[PDB]
Order: C-alpha cells, then structure tokens, then sequence
C-alpha cells in the first residue's frame, strides 16, 4: 500500500503554514513495531509463536493509547487505517510484514514533507 | 555563593488553619464525640488463617454517610483499639455538629511520604505572585467586562506588561523566557508531626523556607504584608484590584499568615 | 593516574529530571520522568549533572561585566581544563557516570510505597474564572542514589602544540576549587530543572576519593577532601 | 486470555448520563499508577511459583480498590463489570494471571482516552 | 525494546532555548560474551633475533598487561558521547584457558591471578 | 541521452562551501543493496519482473525517500535528478531497471570524479 503514503498526507491539517505530526510524537512506536517484525523475520514458521502474538497485541494496546493523544494523532490512524486491519495480524506471518512495510513507508513520509521549514 | 545570587529566607507563621486542595478525598473514618480513628488498612487482613466487615466495605447504596460504618464492627471479636491496631487520628473541636443549612466526609491536605504535611513550594510561590503586582498598583487598575470571559482577563494582559523585562536582544518579552520573577528560589517546606491540622468547617505553627534571589537572566530591589492565604482565603486575596461571574444577585448593590522581611543567613 | 570519587547522594524535594516521551508512558503522566530502562527505577542522568556544574559556573567562574559566555566553548580554560571542548580537542578529566536507585530494599521499611507521587498542581490563570489543573510528577525525598566520578591525568602530555599539557601536583587544587565551587550552589540549587517550584537539593555524604590507579601525595588527596567535605 | 478485545465492549458499559464522561482518567491515579508498581519486579522473580513475601503484596492493591468501590459509585461499576475483584482472588495463585490482569488493565486505559480529548 | 532512546537537550545561554538530543545506548543489563586467545608468541623478526621465543616470564609479564589493560577499562569508557557518563562496563568471569598447546600445569593457574587484580 | 544527462546535473547542483555538501559516504545505504538487486537482476532470465523482486524495487524505493528527507542534500538531490519518477515507471520489467542501475552508476561515477576525493 505504498501508493497509499502518498494519497495520507493529501488529507492531513496544513492549513495554519505548519505541520501537526512529527516522528517525535510517534516515536514510542517505532521503539515497538521496528523490535516486533525483525523478530518475525527469524521466525521459520508462518504461524506466529504465541511469544509475539501478544506483542502485536501489545502494540494495538498502545496505538490506540498514543491515539488518545493530541489532534495531531486523532487525524494520522484513521487516515492510514492503522488499526482496522492490526486485528487481522494474529495468526499468519506475511501481511504482519506488509502491515510494517506499509507504515515503514508511511513514516518516511509523514514528518519528511519539508520539516525543516515546516512546510 | 556566586555573584549574580544571594540567599534570603522570610517568615510564614499560620494563625488559621492551613488547607490546600490535592484532589485527595477521605472516606467511610470514625465520626464520634471524642475520638477520629485513622487507622492502619494494612492491618485489617492478618486474621485470615478475617471477614467480619472488609465484605462490607464495597457494599453501599442509597443511604446517609456516618451511619452504622463504626457503631457495628467493635461490638464483634476485633479488640479495635490504638496502640494495638495502630494508626493515628485529629480529633474534634466544640460543636458536634447540629446545624442545618452532621459532619460530613473530610478533605486531604497534602502529606509527603508518611502522612507528615507541608505548606507547598508552588503555593508559597503563588503566594508571592498576588504580592508584587498586586501592591504598588497604588490610576489602579480595574477588571473591566460583562461576561465571564472578560471579567477576569486582565490578571494575564497586564501580568505580561511590567513583568517579563529580561530584555534579551533574540526572543520576544512575553513569554517564559524573559521573566524577571524568576529571581528568587522558593524551596518546598519540611514534613510535619500528624496533628498539625485540625478538622474545619469553612493555628500557630512555625514554617520557615529559603528563596534564593538571582540576577542571571536578567539581560536588588525585588525583596521590598498580614495577607491571608493557604486555606479558605475570601474573594479579594488572590489578585488586585468574584461575585458577578456566577450567577448572584447582590453584584448590583481560616488562613491568617505574616510576612516580613529578614535577611538571616 | 586515575583518581575516583567516591560519594553518595540523597534528595530532599521531588525531582522532575527528563519527560520526553515515556518510556513505559503506561501508568505516568503526560510528563513522566526517567528510569532505569530494565528495571524502572528512577535515575540520575549524567548529561544534567553535567548541563548544571556547567552552567553554575558562568557566574561565579565569569560573567563579571556582561560577558554572556554565550556558547559554553567560550567558557575560561578551567573549565576547558575540566570538561573539555572542540577548542583544543581534550578528552576532557571529568568522566561522570549515569546513578540509578539504590535503596529499595530501604525505602518500602520506611513506610513509602509508590517509589514517585504525582503532586497535583494549579495554575490559576484569569480569563474565565478557572483554576487549571496540572499534574506533574516528584520522586520520593528519601530516596538515596550512589555516586562516582573519577579525575584523570594524562601525565606525559594531553595536547599537540606544546609537548606539555600535563597537570603535576600543583593543578589538581583549583580543580578541586572549581569540585568545591562546583557542586556548591548545587547544593541549594534544583538538581533537576522546572524551577521555581521547590524543586533538587540534595546533600552529599562521604565525598571521598580514592586514587584508582598510581603513586599519590599523602598530604594532597585529604586536603584535596576539604574542598569536596565543604560541599 | 482474549480479553483484550473484552475492553473494547467493556469501557461503553460506563454510565454515560450527560452525553459526556463521568469516570475520567483524573480519578485513576492513585489506581492504574500504583498496580504499575508490583508489575515492574513481578516479571523480575525468575520463578514462576511466586514467594509468600510476593503473594501477600498485591492484597494492598486489591483493597485499595474496594476503598475506591467504597469512595466513588463510579469505580463500584467499573470493578463488577470487568470483574478485577473477581479475578484478583486467584490472583495470589501464579503471576501469569497477574501478568495478564495487568495486560488487561492496561488496555482499560486505552479505548477510554480514545474518546477523550486529552490536550494539555 | 533491547535499545532505549535517551534523550537530552541543549541550552544556549544567549536565549535558554531547548535544543533536543536523543543517544540510544544499549540495555544496562545487556551481558556480551568476552574472549581473546593468547599464544607463545614465536617471533618472526624483521630484527637480527632471529627464532626468539617467548618463554613464560615474558608471558606472566602480559597478564599484568591484561590485568592493568582492563582494570583502567572497567574505570573507563568504552563508547562514545565522551565524559557524561556512559559505557562504565564490569569484566566479569575473566578466566586463560590452554586451548592447544603445551603449557605446563603450574602457569596457567598463576596467568589467572593477575586477570583477579582487576 | 540518460548517460551524459547526469553530468549537467552533477554539475547542477551546487556547493559554495569550498567542498561538495553531497559526500559519497552519504549514500553507502543506497548504493550497497542497489549492488544486490544488480547482482540478480541480470541473473533473471525473464523479460518481467520476478514475483520475489517487484517489491525489491519497492523496498528500495522508500528507502531512496526515508533518506531523502533524514538530510537536506539529498532532499532536492533526488527529485531534481528524478528518482521518484523513474522509480515510478519502472514496474514492467527490467527494461527500465537496468536503466536505473547505470543511471545511478552515471552518478556515483561523476560525483566520484567532480570532487577531490582523496582515498
């Protein structure tokens, strides 16, 4: 969902000349998802080990926790869809990578539209 | 000590009582004629090898505070008493009471660790923010407006006017950075004995605190008084010169303190 | 060469020291404070430890007649002699450590339980007759960190345009001047930050040093030890 | 052990009368910050069997909440409903309960500040 | 999450503006295994001495080089951001062990003594 | 004219500090795994892509943007050299991959060349 990225940030507030989101609000995030599917590439079954099925189930615990923040996170999940596809994970090991690899691509993104003037 | 800083200290001896708000709130207590039993909730489980009354303790419904919560569970085999269940307690004054307009559930005022209070640092900081411009206003400035929004708007509009002067040549006055407030140091008071407060419907103790003036940000005269604050401190102790807000029709017609100066050291 | 700093050190007021972001961010509020990552017991940082004795000391070590010391590079050669800089390419004589909790097997016998409390707040802004709630976090005022830093002398020589930097017996003494006002004003500063609101004194007990490695002076290390014990 | 998903349903079984929240994240803080706290040394005991030095501390939190039930009508439903004093009776059994009891506690906070605003 | 991100900040005394910074270290209870051969050390000299084998008194003279070479690490650093505090590490367990050779059984106790003075 | 093209541009973009703001060490997270889609790209013996290899290009792709947006050589090196869009019209086959990798190959060589570059 790579294309995806792109169509996110046409629906983001930059209205007032700045941007709402950063990588720093999102951090503890990428502290969790980054350590979670590294761990899934050295897993040599497809179906998950129950020690990290509970992991992603830690992270939807949190994504939603870090939803309740400021207004600048209530646009970011509902916008990218985090969650309505992060319960479909617990049981096969592939699109627990491509639900990664799309928020991979997304974070490359989503502060990374000129921060620097904040544009 | 260096150049740009000295210490000071002041006094703060309280006359009447002394209650700031933690959000903390006691509940069914033992509201009887000569003694207010706080006790140990640590204690009440070590008969187990129990359930005399800790079922009861969740079970409430639509009935008066204060009771059958203490005249029922020392009737029973408990042998409840201090020194041998422990705990601690403040007790009563003169009235029982029997006013109408008896005594209710009790606040909390704040303690450290142990249940040992103190006055806070940030209040006996806030103490001084209703001084210094709130004195020599000494025309004086009025809180002119009809609705709540503007009735008690110029407490921020004029506290950012002859305040915020630190005056560097790169940032803005008004706003945190060129305060010249932040002089002094307020240092949080020590912990207490237990009794110190006394139950209220709304007493010379000695508190003494270090400030320590500074003039590093600044790019003498800031330390040069019975004002009443720490408790229930009226409508005209908290900025200079709140009745027309809430709706009250007589808009159109406990906490004593010292403050002096001295220079110890 | 090595000289350690043996020391322990005890708060007397809550302690606000890094938010951030949260660690855990689980059971805190929106400003939390640190702790030790596999544990959760809050530490001392070395980076502020180190961001006060630096910034204490351009005052009494300088700013006599507006001189800002703008950027702490411009600081005077002591404290380059000291912590260091790009100015000369020093490693730097003041390797701190990072302190974390130390007495919890003492603090839960002494009656505290929840090793930090939010202390609630107000700010009482006047616009539309409110009183705002905050709720920032303090530690526990009887809890004891350790502590440890350890002085170094490169004796052959710790530069490149003279073939001798090196401190002998002599320069160890205004250093220890500059330990003893150092952690001075620390003393009766916030050790943290969020000032003005009673916040960071601690006391140090038992600022020994011990030579790590070496031949040292008799005499020097314990009148050395009378600028670390007046502070 | 799916009762993560039990505290997306179990959070709207708050009584909501005005349209608005009545049990707000304010009165939480001297529960969910204190059951924190046991949690931190609890995964630290390699053994799985706990201690009775470890079985007798989690019954402080276990009253607090029933002098919170006491206190506030608020905390009464929110304990009966997703049943914490029911489960906190076996849970001087093994921690894994506790574990997951936590874990469970911890997604409470979640769905409830999702509806809130929070901004400071 | 076997990396933290330990933040800090920076405060120019012109303005006091903050000015953040994040140095992510490793977990302060993360063990490393720690080994290290050492060998008879049979010269091959550009030198005139030529096949000068070191006997074990010019062996025992290295333990204390690896005695006093990890002693001042363990009091040391070992990684970057210099001097605030990070990389106070703990050799633990420090044992020689002849893994080919034919060292005589009196040595290779006593090379352990100095790998104890640290 | 693909392979003289990236000289006016190695030319265009500019340093007036004395030394080249874009260094060579700025791009060996680029420049190591376009190695290896390279070394299997020309092993492929089909005209389109491989199943396995369609997201190689895609995984590569968000990382020429994650570090396109870390620094700010690369943030208008990138797009005015047009990365994204012979990326973006590369999907068929190998046809226009192995266009990229010589055009990629055009500019290390030339950034290589128009600099001191001692070593």
């Amino acid at each position: 969902y790579v294309k995806q990225a792109e169509q996110v940030i046409r629906g983001l507030p930059k209205k007032n000349g700045d941007f709402e989101l950063t990588t720093t609000q999102l951090r503890v995030l990428l502290s969790l998802t980054a350590q979670l599917f590294d761990e899934a590439q050295l897993s040599s079954d497809q179906n998950l080990s129950p020690a990290l099925r509970d992991k992603v189930q830690y992270l939807r615990v949190r994504f939603v926790y870090q939803a309740g923040r400021e207004k600048a996170v209530r646009v970011f999940v509902e916008r990218a869809g985090l969650l309505d596809e992060l319960a479909q994970i617990g049981d096969s090991r592939d699109r627990l990578l491509k639900f990664c690899h799309y928020m991979e691509a997304l974070v490359a993104y989503k502060k990374f539209l000129d921060p620097k003037e904040t544009s | 000590m260096s150049q740009y800083l000295k210490p000071f200290e002041l006094t703060l001896r309280c006359l009447g009582p002394v209650f700031i708000g933690s959000g903390e709130k006691r509940t069914p207590y033992v509201a009887s004629t000569s003694m207010v039993y706080f006790p140990d909730m640590e204690r009440l489980y070590a008969d187990v090898a129990s359930e005399s009354f800790e079922e009861f303790m969740m079970n409430t419904g639509k009935a008066q505070p204060d009771e059958r919560f203490n005249e029922w569970i020392a009737e029973n085999g408990v042998k409840v008493s201090p020194k041998n269940h422990g705990g601690y307690g403040v007790k009563i004054g003169s009235i029982v009471p029997g006013r109408a307009h008896q005594l209710n559930d009790i606040h909390s005022f704040i303690k450290d660790v142990l249940g040992n209070p103190y006055v806070p640092g940030s209040s006996v900081k806030g103490m001084l923010r209703s001084i210094y411009l709130q004195s020599l206003v000494h025309q004086p400035v009025r809180v002119p407006g009809h609705q709540t929004r503007e009735h008690r708007q110029y407490g921020e509009r004029f506290e950012r006017k002859e305040l915020r002067k630190s005056g560097r040549p790169n940032t803005r006055p008004q706003d945190a950075v060129n305060d010249l407030f932040q002089a002094i140091r307020v240092t949080d008071s020590p912990g207490l004995r237990t009794s110190d407060l006394l139950i209220c419907q709304k007493p010379g103790t000695s508190i003494s605190l270090r400030v320590v003036v500074d003039t590093s940000p600044t790019a003498e005269r800031f330390l040069e008084p019975i004002v009443y604050l720490g408790g229930g401190a009226g409508y005209r102790s908290k900025t200079f010169v709140l009745d027309a807000q809430f709706p009250k029709i007589k808009h159109v017609a406990m906490g004593q303190c010292e403050l002096s100066i001295r220079r110890a050291e | 060469a090595k000289i350690e700093i043996t020391g322990t050190i005890t708060v007397v007021t809550g302690l606000h020291i890094g938010a951030g972001d949260g660690f855990s961010a689980i059971g805190a509020v929106d400003k939390p404070v640190v702790r030790d990552p596999l544990t959760k017991w809050p530490m001392i940082p070395g980076t502020s430890l180190k961001g006060k004795v630096r910034t204490l000391l351009s005052r009494q070590y300088g700013a006599d007649t507006e001189t800002f010391y703008r950027k702490p590079n411009d600081d005077p050669a002591q404290i380059r002699r000291l912590f260091g800089d790009t100015k000369e390419y020093k490693t730097g004589r003041l390797v701190f450590r990072d302190t974390k909790l130390t007495n919890k097997d003492d603090l839960e016998a002494r009656g505290a339980k929840t090793l930090t409390e939010v202390k609630f707040e107000n700010a009482i802004n006047r616009v539309t007759a409110k009183a705002n709630p905050r709720q920032m976090e303090r530690v526990i005022p009887g809890s004891e960190f350790a502590f440890s830093l350890v002085y170094e002398v490169s004796f052959g020589t710790p530069d490149e345009e003279q073939k001798a930097s090196l401190p002998s017996s002599d320069e160890i003494i205004e250093d220890f001047n500059a330990i003893a006002r150092g952690l001075k004003l620390l003393e009766l500063d916030y050790l943290g930050g969020s000032g003005t609101r009673g916040y960071g004194q601690v006391k140090f007990s038992d600022l020994k040093a011990r030579a790590a490695v070496g031949t040292l002076d008799r005499s020097l290390l314990e009148m050395l030890n009378h600028e670390l014990a007046a502070v």
